[PDB]
């Protein structure tokens, strides 16, 4: 049961989420390159950030 | 339903309680266990070193 | 006169629905009143009788005027020319063949295919050029 | 009853086993309690459904049906299987009543 | 001496399958479908082998990769559609399929069945990953859309969601998990086809009439395989029709157009065989509800055999049965009309009540209808 | 299991065959297949067609009520 | 018995030249059998 | 609310119809010589227009026109080259954010896929290109956008980009917009599916060997299923 | 006197070698005359348009 | 000269029609309309859809016979 | 009533291929490698398939994908590893079983 | 093979793709060789019929 336990996670785990997209998990977003009265987007987490 | 609807089926189900409980127990076990919950592994006293 | 002004009023080749609920609402009307006559001259033997031949003169008449207002207003849709009276006609010959098939005989349903198709494309007729079935006393 | 017996003679010629020459117990689900029902039915009854059904069988294949005089009249359709089956449920009830108690 | 067909191993059993099998001969042409579904899996096989030589499944090179298929490998463009077409195709003779066991009662045959469910089940699973791999905008955002829905499940939805993007939302790594399994699903559903032909040989195959036809069965060989034979070059006629006239009569164009992820689709719809299911989810208010409706849209059919209350196992003797089955088909092809349309004030109402009926006839109209038949058979 | 030999009991049932050689493969198929198709659309149109009448009129329906959504309403501008 | 049952007339469903009872049907046997192998190559060559 | 394009009769809409070719080469001059500067075509080449509208000769000399960006050398600097058939189409902007830069925010899409990727295909093209008019009464124009009524929104980036003499052909053909866009439309056809000929014809071979195995199929069939079709059962118990 | 359809049995359908020869040899045959007939009837559906028509006038 | 486009002559004859003439009619009216109030929100977009509508389907069946 | 095992059909092949099938009682060590050829198929199958989940085929990312496994995949490195020496594991197995045919004639079947 | 002049991209992708689906006819007839080996039986290390102590 150990071993098929140990065996069983590290694959599943394979399947999670991988070290580069972690790293990207958190972003820095460097303003005053955005102009008031604009909005800038940009892909944080694959999905747009306003 | 209507065929196991008498004495001798109720009687049946009395008899298979305890091991369905207890079937249910080693269920509950390994979920948690397989899945390291620590919700339910937090009370267990030295699994909670775990964490 | 209420149903005669309810099929009017739906704009031809539109809300088929609508008018097909109208034509039935017609045809039960006149099925009705026919069975009202037969019952009266032709006695039916029992309660029960009576309700049966108001009820097949009632749906038959309903079956027709259904068939012939959704047949109607569905070729006007199609074609998308409304006031052509060939779209009366085809509604006409779908009452008669409905009526054919109620009655289970063909030449019931080919002659009042002929006969009403064109009854309905003469009443087409009239209602775009003003024929007056009754008219009014002028001189 | 006069009502009824019409609804049940309408029902009877708009389902099409009469046109197949079929009698209504020949149509019946082969549940087991109706293959015990066969099983126990007479050898002359046994093969005139046997025939009846082959001949259904062979009109559904080529898409047709038997001419109008030789369809099966709702008078006359004989329910032949219905006092077998219904020992052999009777049969099945009793055992099971005797199971639960 | 022995004939090698029916004394080699290999040989008698598949003589027993397809040559001297004893089949109805009254079965009829609804009764092609299937076979037609394993020459459509065969297909699939051959042409998706042949496009994978061709395609990769980063995302920088997806969509790349399939423009390379279709403009320079030779005959690319046959094979990419081919594909394309024979999903539709696939889920053409599935529902055929379904129907015909639904209306002569074919789901009595309950082993046979429930393996169909879980194959139709695997082939939706499929058709869904093999959608995002072109990684067009509108199978990016279909996956997006879709996956999303498994967040609803209580407690799990997230983590499981999360494990399935591989990430934080829908990107590369989905990308290739899903060619892997696209890749692989397949030979799990011949498998279980073959699973599902055992079981079938079993109890032999119902006939329209819904009788027995042990007296009246016909050998396979001289018979079924030109029938079957005959109907393949049909529906070959069909999909080559689409292949070669309206290539992407089935397809939204969107798919056209690279995968952003920072602009939606003016219409985030998924593939027509998914619609109905879609028309489903969207009905039901909550986002649980609605992804256990659309769970239970196909789930039902696991009760069918449970809710049969005729005492005749075909819809062909059962003619008020016959109408509500009809009607069920017409609340599908509705469902699927609706999934396709925008969300409005005319579209919702007519979902949400082509929902109701659907499970009403499914669950509770039916069994009553079959139960009036049977007083009024004086069964 | 299921094969030819036991597959059911039948008696007295004869059956008489030609031969694919010596019979044509379309025999009548118009002067009886039409009829016969024709036979066939009347037993089942009455029972499936309408379910599609209906949808026709709800597709119908709902199209043109979407579309007279869309257009605008004078009232909002009367002010 | 046996004896009281005469296979059914095939007439409406016979080809021409086997129509006749009084003729040799070994006469016509390569003609039909040449039609119907002619179709199947003809299928053959297609496919 | 969206005005959908109306149906023209182009020459490819018939069931076994190709796409003029004449045509073809006058849409690409067209391309070139208009659209390329703020459109691009990446995933078609000048190999692709060797035994289509253009010569194998005739592509060369016309890859050999646009310099292309060439493999870094020795000293691993990049270098521009003549051009070669095999190089594809130039891309007007080197990044997505200088398109958008250089046409107000908007970025030019590609067109080698354009006529498939919107709805209408070519009708929808051909509309827009000739469908430019004057904002109508009670809409306002955002400064840098030009009101297209069969554009979504109404609101177009792009200007009016065909007016009359906006390209000389070579075949002389009279540079009308309509003529300019009906050629421009045909080549994108060409573009999104440049096996549209080759379908066809495939498509009619199809179409008469399954008119010929299909008849001779249900022939066999039927064969092979008129011994039980004639086949005549008789009851005859004891 | 054997018909032609009995002639061709006779020679070539009776035994399936020749059989096979047949209908080996007229593959070739037919796909010669159909796809000759059929690229044919598609020039002449599209003539004037297609490329091969048109090669003439740039070439050279 | 100006090479008249055939566009300019086949939308000229479309204008000359029954459905293009009131959709303009009704498209003059809502220009009137919207012109004349100071702050309303509607436009002539809808009114200029059918109008186009109506000129583009006879375009369509016109312009190309010019197009060689 | 009957036994599940034999009764039922996917039951019953999976009865007499690996339940109840006669079996030599002699059948040494060398025989079980039939069986580990069939462990090293099944292993290899999952590991590839857990591999291709994050692999791309294309000569510009095959290697850098495969550095990805190893690198970023958690447990990545395992899986890879794994496929490696279990395709080693599978040809030693071939080779003995294979030998183990030559050796005691069962290439007579 | 190569799918070009020389190994290259194309041989790459096909490679992954019958790398990926041979594993799977070798599933399908590893059942074939159990089926025939089933037929005969295991051979024993003596190699003599083994039918008496099975
Ligand atoms: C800059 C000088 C341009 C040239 C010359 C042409 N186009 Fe263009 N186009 C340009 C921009 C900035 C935009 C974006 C407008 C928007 O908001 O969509 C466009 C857009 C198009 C489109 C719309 C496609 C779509 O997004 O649905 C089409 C169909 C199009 N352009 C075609 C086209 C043609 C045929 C041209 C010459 C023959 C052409 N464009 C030139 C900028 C410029
Ligand atoms: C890849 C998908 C499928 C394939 C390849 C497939 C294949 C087949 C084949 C070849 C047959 C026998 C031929 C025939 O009866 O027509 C069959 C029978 C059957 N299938 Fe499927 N099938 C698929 C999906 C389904 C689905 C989705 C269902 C139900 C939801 C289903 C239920 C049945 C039933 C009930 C039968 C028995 C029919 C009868 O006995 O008359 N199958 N299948
Ligand atoms: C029943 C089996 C299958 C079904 C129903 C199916 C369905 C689909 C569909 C609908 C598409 C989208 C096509 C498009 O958007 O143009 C697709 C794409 C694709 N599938 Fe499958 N598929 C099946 C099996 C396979 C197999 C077996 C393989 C590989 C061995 C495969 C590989 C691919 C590839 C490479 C594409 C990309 C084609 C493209 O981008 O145009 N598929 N599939
Ligand atoms: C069944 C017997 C199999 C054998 C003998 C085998 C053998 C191998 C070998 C020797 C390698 C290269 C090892 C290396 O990385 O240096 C490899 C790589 C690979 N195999 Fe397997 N394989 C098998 C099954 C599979 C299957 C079924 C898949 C399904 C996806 C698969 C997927 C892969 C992938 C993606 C790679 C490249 C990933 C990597 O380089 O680590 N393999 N295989
Ligand atoms: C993936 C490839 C293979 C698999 C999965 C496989 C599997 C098996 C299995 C499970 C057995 C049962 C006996 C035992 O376990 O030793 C067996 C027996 C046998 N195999 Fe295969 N094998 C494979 C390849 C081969 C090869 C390459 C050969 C010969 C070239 C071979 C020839 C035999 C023979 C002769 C036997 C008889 C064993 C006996 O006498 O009991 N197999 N195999």
């Amino acid at each position: 049961a150990y071993a098929a336990k140990n065996a069983v996670s590290q694959f599943v785990s394979s399947m999670s989420a991988s070290a580069d997209v972690l790293a990207m998990s958190k972003i820095e977003i460097k303003l005053s390159d955005i102009p008031e009265g604009k909005n800038m987007a940009f892909k944080w987490r694959g999905k747009p950030l306003f | 339903l209507s065929r196991f609807l008498g004495p001798r089926y109720r009687e049946l189900a009395r008899n298979w309680i305890p091991t369905a409980s207890m079937w249910g127990a080693v269920g509950a076990v390994g979920l948690v266990w397989a899945t390291d919950w620590r919700l339910i592994l937090d009370w267990v006293p030295y699994i909670n070193g775990k964490f | 006169k209420t149903l005669l002004h309810k099929y009017s009023d739906i704009p031809e080749g539109t809300e088929c629905h609508r008018k097909a609920y109208a034509s039935t609402s017609i045809g039960g009307a006149t099925g009705l009143i026919v069975s009202a006559y037969s019952i009266a001259l032709k006695p039916p033997a029992s309660f029960l009788e009576g309700v049966a031949r108001t009820g097949r003169y009632t749906f038959t008449s309903a079956a027709i005027g259904a068939i012939f207002g959704l047949t109607s207003c569905i070729s006007a849709q199609v074609r998308e020319k409304p006031d052509d009276p060939l779209n009366y006609f085809i509604g006409g010959c779908a009452g008669g063949l409905t009526l054919g098939a109620r009655t289970r005989s063909y030449g019931i349903g080919a002659a009042a295919c002929a006969y009403m198709g064109l009854t309905a494309a003469l009443v087409k007729m009239g209602q775009l050029e003003g024929w007056q079935v009754f008219a009014e006393p002028k001189v | 009853s006069k009502w009824l017996e019409g609804i049940r003679k309408w029902y009877y010629n708009a389902a099409g086993f009469n046109k197949l020459g079929l009698m209504r117990d020949d149509t019946i689900y082969e549940d087991d309690d109706v293959k015990e029902a066969i099983r126990r039915l007479p050898e002359n009854l046994y093969n005139d459904r046997v025939f009846r059904i082959k001949r259904a069988l062979d009109l559904t294949m080529r898409q047709q049906i038997l001419p109008k005089e030789q369809w099966t009249k709702y008078e006359e359709d004989k329910f032949y299987l219905e006092p077998y089956l219904k020992e052999v449920i009777r049969e099945r009830k009793e055992r099971e009543e005797w199971a639960k108690k | 001496m022995t004939n090698i067909r029916k004394s080699h191993p290999l040989m008698k059993i598949i003589n027993n399958a397809f040559i001297d099998l004893p089949a109805p001969s009254n079965i009829s042409s609804w009764w092609n479908f299937g076979s037609l579904l394993g020459i459509c899996l065969i297909l699939q096989i051959l042409t998706g082998l042949f496009l994978a030589m061709h395609y990769t499944s980063d995302t920088t090179t997806a969509f790349s990769s399939v423009t390379h298929i279709c403009r320079d490998v030779n005959y690319g463009w046959v094979i990419r559609y081919l594909h394309a077409n024979g999903a539709s195709m696939f889920f053409i003779c599935l529902f055929i399929h379904v129907g015909r066991g639904l209306y002569y009662g074919s789901y009595m045959f309950l082993e046979t069945w429930n393996i169909g469910v879980v194959l139709l089940f695997t082939v939706m699973a499929t058709a869904f990953m093999g959608y995002v791999l072109p990684w067009g905008q509108m199978s990016f955002w279909g996956a997006t859309v879709i996956t999303n829905l498994l967040s609803a499940i209580p407690y799990i939805g997230t983590d499981l969601v999360e494990w399935i993007w591989g990430g934080f939302s829908v990107d590369k790594a989905t990308l290739t998990r899903f060619f892997a399994f696209h890749f692989i699903l397949p030979f799990i559903i011949t498998a279980l086809a073959a699973v599902h032909l055992l079981f079938l040989h079993e109890t032999g195959s119902n006939n329209p009439t819904g009788i027995s036809s042990d007296m009246d069965k016909i050998p396979f060989h001289p018979y079924y395989t030109i029938k079957d034979i005959l109907g393949a070059l049909f529906m070959m006629l069909i999909l080559l029709i689409l292949v070669l006239f309206s290539p992407d009569l089935l397809g939204d164009p969107d798919n056209y157009t690279p995968a952003n992820p920072l602009n939606t689709p003016p219409h985030i719809k998924p593939e027509w065989y998914f619609l109905f299911a879609y028309a489903i989810l969207r009905s039901i208010p909550n986002k649980l509800g609605g992804v256990l409706a659309l769970v239970a849209s196909i789930l039902i059919l696991i009760l069918m055999p449970m809710l049969h209350t005729s005492k005749q196992r075909s819809m062909m003797f059962r003619p008020l049965s016959q109408c509500l089955f009809w009607m069920l088909v017409a609340d599908l092809i509705t469902l699927t009309w609706i999934g396709g349309q925008p969300v409005e004030h005319p579209f919702i109402i007519i979902g949400q009540l082509a929902s109701i009926l659907y499970f009403l006839i499914i669950l509770v109209l039916m069994p009553i209808t079959s139960i009036i038949e049977n007083n009024l058979l004086k069964w | 299991g299921r094969e030819f030999g036991h597959l059911t009991r039948m008696r007295h049932v004869i059956t008489y065959s030609l031969s694919p050689f010596e019979q044509r493969a379309f025999p009548h198929y118009f002067t009886k297949g039409i009829p016969n198709v024709l036979r066939r659309t009347r037993a089942c149109i009455l029972r499936v067609a309408p379910p599609f009448v209906v949808f026709y009129l709800v597709y119908t329906w709902g199209t043109q009520e979407f579309e007279k959504s869309k257009r605008k309403n004078p009232a909002a501008y009367e002010n | 018995s046996h004896t009281d049952i005469r296979v059914p007339d095939f007439s409406d469903y016979r080809r021409a030249e086997v129509l006749d009872s009084t003729k040799s049907s070994k006469e016509s046997s390569d003609a039909r059998k040449g039609f119907s192998y002619l179709i199947t190559a003809t299928t053959t060559v297609g496919v | 609310l969206e005005l959908h394009a109306p149906s023209y009769p182009w020459s490819h809409r018939g069931l076994l119809s190709s796409l003029d070719h004449t045509s073809i080469r006058r849409g690409f001059q067209v391309y070139k010589q208009v659209c390329s500067s703020c459109h691009s075509m990446d995933y078609v080449a000048y190999r692709h227009l060797v035994g289509v509208c253009y010569t194998e000769e005739e592509a060369k000399a016309l890859a050999e026109e646009v310099e292309v960006q060439d493999g870094p050398n020795e000293d691993g600097e990049m270098f521009m080259r003549p051009g070669k058939l095999s190089d594809y189409f130039p891309k007007p902007y080197p990044n997505p954010e200088a398109a958008r830069a250089a046409n107000n925010g908007a970025l030019p899409p590609d067109l080698s896929y354009i006529v498939r990727a919107r709805h209408g295909g070519e009708d929808y093209v051909f509309s827009l290109l000739t469908g430019y008019c004057e904002p109508p009464t009670g809409v306002s124009l955002r400064e840098g956008l030009y009101f297209n009524p069969y554009f979504p929104g109404q609101a177009i980036a792009m200007a009016p980009p065909i007016y009359n003499e906006v390209l000389e052909f070579d075949d002389g053909t009279p540079a009308t917009m309509s003529q300019v866009a009906k050629d421009v439309c045909t080549f994108l056809r060409w573009a999104s599916e440049p096996e549209h000929d080759h379908r066809k014809r495939m498509g009619l071979k199809m179409l008469m060997m399954m008119g010929l195995l299909l008849p001779l199929v249900y022939a066999m069939k039927r064969h092979k299923w008129s011994v039980l079709k004639s086949r005549k059962l008789a009851y005859r118990p004891p | 006197a054997p018909t032609l359809t009995a002639r061709l049995y006779s020679l070539l359908f009776r035994r399936t070698s020749t059989f096979a020869l047949t209908i080996a040899v007229g593959a070739l045959f037919f796909e010669r005359a159909f796809d000759q007939g059929a690229d044919a009837i598609y020039e002449h559906i599209n003539q004037g348009k297609l490329w091969k028509h048109i090669k003439h006038k740039y070439e050279n | 000269e100006e090479l008249v486009d055939p566009l300019t002559t086949v939308r000229e004859q479309c204008e000359q029609i029954e459905k293009c003439i009131k959709a303009r009619e009704r498209l003059e009216l809502c220009d009137q309309r919207v012109s004349s109030r100071s702050q309303t929100e509607e436009d002539c977009t809808e009114e200029l859809f059918d109008f186009l509508h109506a000129r583009d389907h006879c375009v369509a069946h016109k312009l190309f016979n010019s197009l060689k």
